[PDB]
RNA sequence: CCUCCGCAUAAGCCUGCGUCAGAUCACUGAACUGACAAUUAACAGCCCAAUAUCUACAAUCAACCAACAAGUCAUUAUUACCCUCACUGUCAACCCAACACAGGCAUGCUCAUAAGGAAAGGUUAAAAAAAGUAAAAGGAACUCGGCAAAUCUUACCCC
RNA sequence: GCUACCUAAGAACAGCUAAAAGAGCACACCCGUCUAUGUAGCAAAAUAGUGGGAAGAUUUAUAGGUAGAGGCGACAAACCUA
RNA sequence: GCUAAACCUAGCCCCAAACCCACUCCACCUUACUACCACAACCUUAGCCAAACCAUUUACCCAAAUAAAGUAUAGGCGAUA
């Protein structure tokens, strides 16, 4: 006889209380005879970088001075990636409408172990 | 009268929408924004193929599909059929003429005081005590759990002859092996798949119980038949099957020999257990199926009457009433009814004990029977070990 | 003996007033739709 | 309430704990054709006999591992029955249950209505050992009763708890693999055959490396220690009335390549705190490290059968009452 | 990495990878006599004994050998001057023995 | 190890410890690719010491040595996941021109409103999916008349905000 | 001195007599307030590739016998199939009756306890009232009626 | 989620006599004959004692169904959240 | 002398003007707030009440305020419309 709690897999009776669950991310399967599979595959795997001869450190000196917060647009990203190369192509002859894919675009997004939209790749 | 009523059935697809009659146009659907509005028309959609491949969602051919579907229809007789006729039908497949009790050969074996093992009542009643009574915690245990306990320890039993008998250190008795024999009967085809453990396995094959003047006069008798029922009734009826020949063993395997099938009723329910004719049914067939293999192995796919028989033995049980066969495979040429016939030695309902009290019976605060087994005969026993020491 | 009619359980108590039982029927979206106006913070149990 | 003690145990260290709960001294080491035989049996379940359903790796261990063992054991107690006349007439169970319940130490309850007063904790051991083998005679023992020994028994400083083991409560057992009715109450040797979720290719997936010796004993400890203290139970010996003889027994544990060996003596049942205020006696455990039978089997043959491992089953099935 | 939607995996699939991974611990005092290689720690909800596992050995580089893990139901008693009820949060528990001794 | 849950033992229970200013998004935005993944794990273990010591104090029922540290910590990664974020936005614009991640659609629910509703992924496609044909993306008739009322409901309290705002400007003339 | 209660599971409840500090029928305290702790899976939940195809004979110690209301429990053929132990429940003196209510409340084990409990705030010994125990001689004379207490009867009538 | 009835899949019934039964005595359980207390009570129907049944048309746990111009009913105008 | 008493401002009401909000990450129609697998919507309002009962009947928002006009007309030719 309550509303106003949050419903948890503490409630229910037994077979309520092996339904749900917290927000954990599942990892593999369940077979005949109640035997979980767990595929390594589907487990996440820590990408942990070398730390050795590192100079940065968490907190930063005041010692330093400040400068004006600007944030990160394509357009500018676009001038200072893609726009040397292409207006250095202008320049000669080397520069065409057709296959610009040689200064870094894709057609597609299909093919690729890191796709953009829609996402595939965990943060 | 057809069976399943109309309401059960998966409900005839509602009618389609009469814009998709009208040549002119194409309709408009609700495919557009990917869920159902009731405004806008039904699409149809291509039929969906997961293109790669996973085992938990899989989908088999159609029956047609199979490489191994065949027009001819063979018939396979496994451990969980029933024949109809019971031994009678088992004959006539196996092509065979029974006979009434053991050999004598096997009979003398328990005819000396010597071969008898020592304190054998007492043992054999302890056999039966410790399946039948004294085994788990609970009071009454169930069948699945006394019957294969109780042949385990006959077993045991027989074996501890070894000191007198040295020839019994040439055997082993093996679990969870398979035999599959195919043959032909007025070009029906049929096929023996043996499964279920205990089959005892020796070095040596059995030497011949009947001579060839026996053989020779099994051609005068006739197979009896039953009509209206086919002899193939009852067997699971096949369309996709392969034929092949198999000991269950690969090539060179030690004791690669069948000396004795053993085979258990450990079903509970009374429904589930076999009766005693279809239960003999099944060993002759099994005891054939083991013959027919060996047979098929080292003399080839002819068919031809053999020059040496082969001998398998069996013994089927509930876990109180025995049955014992002895099989004489001396012919393959099976395809025609007339000839040479193999040879079956049939002993049945031999129970070796009538029955057993695991909890003491009182009327009027006084025991009418004590706790025990209750008509226990050793006869039974003796020819249990009778077909243990045969070949040793 | 009476007042002891209420004799609890989950399964029965979501069985019975539960959002998916609500929104099963268009009588019971209404009743939704009512308690989200109202400003009702259980819509259902 | 008692604890469910499982002799089968993925908890770590778990030997330490189970030398604490049955006042068990552990110590290191002891107190022809059969190769024929023997190597036929490995050839038969991996080889010659073929599978119409094909093994899955999960499922090996029921399906090969358990009938071998169940063969080997079979066969060479019936072909030893001419050397050793005791295993003639001596019984064998396959996956025959072994119960012991017994009561060690005390507890305050913390919480609830009953907190604060005094309580004894209890222990229950279920045990399914693959194959046993029971004798009408008692085996002879290794050492006396009052054998002193300069090795300390584990205490455990936290609850019993902390180590992963959780009370429940059901039907209390005593049983030593049949009822009380049977002659052959006396125990000679057990084979027991580890789970496939203690494997040691998983062990060495975890960093526990360590713990695979670890494994072998706490189960032999443990299921030990139940089977002789049910045998001493048989013949009517009890807390209060502690045994008049040392009851032993001795114990196989493998995992289908790896063998390891246990003698068991029992000296007492003196384990409630009040009877064991002031007993010196212990119980004693020996043991091995497991070693492999075989290195491998590729087509017909075993690479590197280790004979010394075969033997040692034959001087534990050669063990006769005197 | 919690509150972030995982990507699918179909069979022959590439590795599932995190580079950044949200989740923050803390290793806690206990309240109850434990053994000596047991330590304790309180874990985001979203979090398994697999990832803490791989989180620990991966950026502490500490070889663990058994972990257990409850969650903690944070009581609901409390009330305020409104008489609403204040609900303290409910936790995860973490435990992890250590290996090699 | 294990020991780097807490922080140097020669600044334990010190009362202060001198820390340094939580790192601004244009310094991470100079800061490069590789180096920015680097920065954030050592900001990960930080945190974690930091989480620690918070629960340790609440324990002992002590004032911690610098409560301010973790605030510093959190901005800083806060800053760092915003930059890395919108490198990833700007390739996302540049390649698809998707100012979204996840693919979704201005739907309407049964209470007839309209929500923006994200998509999930699954195996089968949207006909074969049971669970997903059960949900209703659409508003029968009964619904409008609610829909009214729920905006004349806004208006009501809308209008009654405005009103407020006046009267306290006038008082507010009238004092001065 | 009492125990027809207890211990456990389920069902229900949701931190609801653990520790520490203030604070207030009874302690100036606790079943009050605040802060801090805790319940670790082996038990239990959470399952299963496909298309055909199989499945006449109860249970009751299942034996003899005996029925009627006719009964909880089985596959085979071929195809596909190699990775492992994740997730959730685990506390308490507790639930439904507005209440710390002589009421309600399923199963297992203990059938009297090894477990769990306390009828008397202090006194005095009035009346009337409630529940007992005993009672000379008599034995229904009481009363609508042997109601009640007793005692632990017999023969009928109406329906 | 009470109660009336049904559906699915369960569970319970000691001891003693009985030619063996919708049998008899009699626990647990289920019900409520008669008396007294209670009557803002322990209780919006209880308690103490005495009684009826207690292997059956029995009792009971779980889930589902039938809805007011109606349901359900071994008909009491009974029951369908005091 | 206790218990008390006393307060002005939160806000709100009716107008006018003007056509309104639908919203970081995650989750949410299965037992909502739960990562992850082969049915469908449109269908005369009735009644209280008035008629001193009641039975035909009895005002109810339809797109310019005023006036035409409570007029023509309708109605158990009556209540009334
Ligand atoms: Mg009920
Ligand atoms: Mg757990
Ligand atoms: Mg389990
Ligand atoms: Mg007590
Ligand atoms: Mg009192
Ligand atoms: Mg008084
Ligand atoms: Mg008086
Ligand atoms: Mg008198
Ligand atoms: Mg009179
Ligand atoms: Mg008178
Ligand atoms: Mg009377
Ligand atoms: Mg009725
Ligand atoms: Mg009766
Ligand atoms: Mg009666
Ligand atoms: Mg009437
Ligand atoms: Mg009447
Ligand atoms: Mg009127
Ligand atoms: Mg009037």
């Amino acid at each position: 006889a309550d509303r106003m709690s949050k419903w948890t897999s503490k409630r229910g009776p037994r077979s309520f209380r092996g339904r749900k669950g917290r927000g954990a991310k599942g990892i593999g399967f369940l077979t005949s005879g109640w035997r979980f599979v767990q595929i390594k595959e589907m487990v996440p795997e820590f990408v942990v970088p070398d730390l050795t001869g590192f100079k940065l450190k968490p907190y930063v000196s005041y010692l330093a001075p400040e400068s004006e917060e600007t944030p990160l647009t394509a357009a500018q990203l676009f001038s200072e990636a893609v726009a040397p190369a292409i207006e250095k192509d202008f320049k000669d002859g080397t520069f065409d409408p057709d296959n610009l894919e040689k200064y870094g675009f894709e057609p597609t997004q299909e093919g690729k172990l890191f796709q953009l939209y829609p996402r595939n790749f965990l943060r | 009268y057809e069976w399943g009523v109309r309401s059960t059935r998966k409900s005839e697809p509602p009618p389609l929408d009469r814009v998709y009659e009208i040549p002119g146009l194409e309709p408009i659907t609700f495919a557009g924004k990917m869920h159902f509005v009731p405004w806008l028309a039904r699409p149809i959609f291509p039929p969906w193929d997961r293109g790669y491949k996973d085992p938990r969602f899989y989908r088999s051919p159609p029956l047609h599909e199979h490489p191994l579907y065949k027009d001819q229809a063979c018939y396979i007789f496994h451990h969980r059929c029933r024949l109809l006729e019971g031994v009678k039908q088992a004959l006539w497949l196996t092509k065979t003429k029974l006979i009434e009790g053991l050999p004598e050969k096997v009979l003398s074996l328990v005819d000396d005081p010597r071969n008898h093992i020592e304190n054998q009542d007492e043992c054999v009643l302890n056999v039966i005590s410790h399946a039948r009574l004294w085994q788990t915690t609970e009071e009454i245990p169930k069948r699945e759990t006394y019957c294969p306990v109780i042949v385990d320890n006959l077993i045991q039993l027989c074996k501890s002859q070894i000191l007198k008998h040295p020839s019994l250190a040439r055997r082993i008795c093996v679990q969870n092996s398979t035999f599959s024999a195919t043959w032909n009967r007025e070009s029906l085809l049929l096929q023996v798949r043996g499964s279920g453990g205990a089959r005892l396995s020796t070095k040596d094959p059995l030497p011949t119980i009947a001579s060839r003047e026996e053989i020779e006069a099994t051609k005068n008798h006739v197979l009896e038949t039953f009509y209206p029922i086919s002899p193939i009734i009852d067997l699971h009826e096949c369309n996709i099957y392969d034929v092949k020949n198999d000991t269950g063993f690969q090539e060179g395997y030690p004791y690669p020999y069948p000396h004795t099938l053993y085979l258990l009723d450990k079903a509970n329910l009374r429904p589930h257990r076999l009766q005693p004719d279809q239960l003999r049914a099944k060993m002759i067939l099994f005891a054939f199926g083991s013959a027919l293999a060996q047979a098929r192995l080292l003399y080839g796919n002819d068919a031809k009457v053999l020059e040496q028989p082969v001998v398998v033995q069996s013994v089927g049980t509930d876990g109180r009433v025995f049955h014992f066969l002895v099989f004489q495979l001396n012919t393959t040429d099976l395809d025609c009814n007339e000839g040479v016939k193999n040879l079956a030695w049939v002993d049945s309902d031999q129970l070796l004990y009538q029955h057993f009290w695991c909890l003491p019976v009182i009327k009027k605060r006084v025991v009418v029977e004590p706790v025990g087994p209750v008509g226990f005969k050793p006869e039974t026993f003796r020819k249990f070990l009778a077909l243990y020491l045969h070949g040793a | 003996a009476r007042g002891n009619e209420y004799q609890p359980s989950n399964i029965k108590r979501k069985n019975k007033h539960g959002w998916v039982r609500r929104l099963s029927t268009p009588a019971g979206v209404q009743v939704i739709l009512r308690r989200m106006l109202k400003g009702r913070k259980s819509l259902s149990h | 309430m008692k604890y469910m003690v499982y002799p089968q145990t993925f908890a770590l260290n778990a030997d330490r704990w189970y030398q604490y709960f049955t006042k068990t001294v552990f110590l290191s080491g002891l107190p022809a054709a059969l190769r024929a035989v023997a190597c036929d049996c490995l050839l038969q379940e991996h080889f010659y006999l073929r599978r119409r359903r094909r093994v899955h790796r999960y499922e090996e261990s029921e399906v090969i591992s358990l009938p071998f063992l169940d063969q080997l054991v079979s066969t060479l107690v019936g072909l030893l029955s001419p050397h050793n006349p005791a295993l003639a007439a001596a019984a064998l169970d396959y996956r025959c249950p072994v119960h012991f319940y017994w009561v060690r130490g005390e507890e305050i309850i913390p919480r609830g209505h009953r907190r604060g007063r005094i309580d004894d904790l209890r222990y229950q051991i279920d045990d399914k050992p693959n194959n046993q083998i029971r004798i009408s005679k008692q085996l002879a023992e290794f050492v006396p009763l009052d054998y002193s020994v300069p090795i300390e028994i584990p205490t455990i400083k936290c609850k019993p708890d902390k180590l992963p083991l959780f009370k429940r409560q059901y039907e209390n057992h005593i049983f030593v693999g049949s009822k009380t009715a049977d002659p052959c109450c006396y125990g000679h040797t057990q084979f027991h055959l580890l789970p496939d979720k203690l494997r040691r290719e998983r062990l060495l997936r975890q960093n526990c490396a360590d713990q695979i010796e670890v494994v072998f004993r706490a189960n032999a400890i443990a299921s030990l220690f139940a089977w002789t203290g049910a045998q001493a139970m048989y013949q009517g010996f009890w807390s209060e009335a502690d045994v008049t003889r040392p009851f032993v027994s001795q114990a196989v544990i493998t995992d289908g390549k790896y063998f390891s060996f246990f003698c068991y003596q029992l000296n007492t049942l003196a384990l409630t705190t009040q009877a064991d205020q002031n007993n010196p006696r212990k119980n004693i455990c020996w043991g091995t490290q497991s070693k492999p039978l075989y290195e491998t089997i590729e087509d017909n043959d075993v690479k590197g059968f280790n004979d010394d491992v075969l033997l040692q089953i034959v001087h534990f099935l050669l063990n006769r009452p005197k | 990495a919690r509150n972030v939607v995982y990507p699918l995996y179909r069979l022959g699939g590439p590795q599932l990878r995190v580079f950044r991974t949200n989740f923050f611990i803390q290793l806690v005092r206990p309240g109850v006599a434990q053994p000596e290689d047991t330590v304790q720690f309180r874990i985001p909800m979203e979090m398994t004994r697999v990832d803490l596992r791989n989180y620990l050995e991966g950026i502490y580089n500490v070889p663990v050998a058994a972990v257990r893990t409850r969650v903690q139901h944070g009581s609901n008693k409390r009330r305020d001057h409104r008489n609403v009820r204040i609900k303290k949060p409910d936790y995860k528990v973490a435990y992890v023995q250590l290996a090699h001794g | 190890g294990l020991e780097e849950f807490f922080d140097d033992p020669k600044n334990w229970g010190q009362e202060k410890v001198k820390s340094g200013a939580a790192w601004t998004c244009q310094q991470l935005r100079n800061k490069s690719n590789e180096d920015l993944h680097k920065l954030w794990y050592v900001l990960l273990k930080e945190r974690n010491m930091l989480l620690t010591l918070e629960q340790e104090a609440k324990r002992q029922r002590l004032p911690m040595p610098s409560p301010e540290r973790l605030d510093k910590v959190v901005d800083s990664m806060d800053a760092l996941d915003k930059v890395v974020q919108e490198r990833e936005d700007a390739l996302r614009l540049l390649q698809t021109g998707q100012e979204r991640a996840r693919p979704g659609a201005w739907r309407r629910d049964i209470f007839g409103r309209i929500i923006w509703h994200k998509f999930k992924q699954w195996v089968i496609p949207w006909h074969l999916n049971k669970r997903y044909n059960r949900k209703r993306f659409f508003a029968l008739p009964y619904v409008d008349h609610f829909l009214r009322l729920e905006r004349e409901k806004r208006a009501r309290i809308k209008a009654r905000k405005e009103n407020l705002e006046r009267k306290k400007a006038k008082i507010l003339l009238k004092k001065f």
